[PDB]
């Protein structure tokens, strides 16, 4: 059975313009394993973008945490973009610092 | 506290002639200890925490040829799988299991498990008498009775009795600092108007461990179970986690909300009301 | 510490 992923954007630490910080994408919640996750500013996909190692959770279900160094400001727009089996097209969720 | 000790396997067939992937990572509570990777290309992708790095190359080797050997089970247990389900050798499917125990404070056994799942969904799992088992599917009937064959539970249930509960026991002491210090979250409460008759007030807790954690909104003391809007607790990336419970309240009915977070690194539970 | 695992599915 496919479940599709959960997605959420944050920050590691409470955001604060021009403190450093790492930005994250939880990915949880999905079956099967193989999964595509981009890290996007300005809609463009940063590169310099960590992962943890494939985990899951007790309803068997698997988990990534993708993470990028970054120092938010007041114009820098920042998303997640996912791609699974369960999507018919790419899933873009936008970093809510009220979420 | 209580503590637990679990490893999370996984075993996977791949497209076409990719060799499969098995994955075994252990925890206790919330904290990854260990991790074997039949994808991992030197030691730095079986990453360790400190205090099994201390137990050295005699703990190291031991374990790396438990894992080599159960991948030599999970791949027979693959192939058995897929007649039971008369499932072609060419599709990818998902072999997972999740096993060990739980200790009171004073180290004692609570629980013991053993659970497998295919392709995400439960197949079979030892009862908590560690004596039986249950099957999930009509399937894993045929697994129950290879297993009772073959005196698996009592062999499990030796494992979970026994080596489980010593050496949880050994790594909450060599890993105290770690595994035996909670975290309380550092909470806070936002307020979001909506519309011009309602806002939302959204209760924050973060940098929390472990994960446990109790988030409820009360309004005039009462809970508002039915209208509370929670997030998956999720991780910050440093050992700590974070989550939020969100109402949608009138608007100047603020003062009438408060927000209660329960945790075992409080030392009392805390009350929380929005503070312009 | 791992549990060795023997018996298949």
């Amino acid at each position: 059975i496919q479940r599709t992923p959960k997605i959420q954007v944050y920050s590691r630490h409470p955001a604060e313009n021009g403190k450093s910080n790492f930005l994250n994408c939880y990915v949880s919640g999905f079956h099967p394993s193989d999964i595509e996750v981009d890290l996007l500013k300005n809609g463009e996909r940063i590169e310099k973008v960590e992962h943890s190692d494939l985990s899951f959770s007790k309803d068997w279900s698997f988990y990534l945490l993708y993470y990028t160094e970054f120092t938010p400001t007041e114009k820098d727009e920042y998303a997640c973009r996912v791609n699974h089996v369960t999507l018919s097209q790419p899933k873009i969720v936008k970093w809510d610092r009220d979420m | 506290g209580s503590h637990s000790m679990r490893y999370f396997d996984t075993a996977m067939s791949r497209p076409g002639r990719g060799e499969p992937r098995f994955i075994s990572v252990g925890y206790v509570d919330d904290t990854q200890f260990v991790r074997f990777d039949s994808d991992a290309a030197s030691p730095r992708m079986e990453p360790r925490a400190p205090w099994i790095e201390q137990e050295g190359p005699e703990y190291w080797d031991r374990n790396t040829q438990i894992f080599k050997t159960n991948t030599q089970t999970d791949r027979e247990s693959l192939r058995n799988l897929r007649g039971y389900y008369n499932q072609s050798e060419a599709g990818s499917h998902t072999l997972q299991s999740m096993y060990g125990c739980d200790v009171g404070p004073d180290g004692r056994l609570l629980r013991g498990h053993n659970q497998y799942a295919y392709d995400g969904k439960d197949y079979i799992a030892l009862n908590e008498d560690l004596r039986s088992w249950t099957a999930a599917d009509t399937a894993a009937q045929i697994t129950q009775r290879k297993w009772e064959a073959a005196r698996v539970a009592e062999q499990d249930r030796a494992y979970l009795e026994g080596t489980c509960v010593e050496w949880l026991r050994r790594y909450l002491e060599n890993g105290k600092d770690t595994l035996e210090r909670a975290d309380p979250p550092k909470t806070h409460v936002t307020h979001h108007p909506i519309s011009d008759h309602e806002a939302t007030l959204r209760c924050w807790a973060l940098g929390f461990y472990p994960a446990e954690i109790t988030l409820t909104w009360q309004r005039d003391g009462e809970d508002q179970t039915q209208d509370t809007e929670l997030v998956e607790t999720r991780p910050a990336g440093d050992r700590t986690f974070q989550k939020w419970a969100a109402v949608v309240v009138p608007s100047g009915e603020e003062q009438r909300y408060t927000c209660h977070v329960q945790h075992e690194g409080l030392p009392k539970p805390l009350t929380l009301r929005w503070e312009p | 510490e791992l549990r060795s695992r023997y018996w298949a599915i």
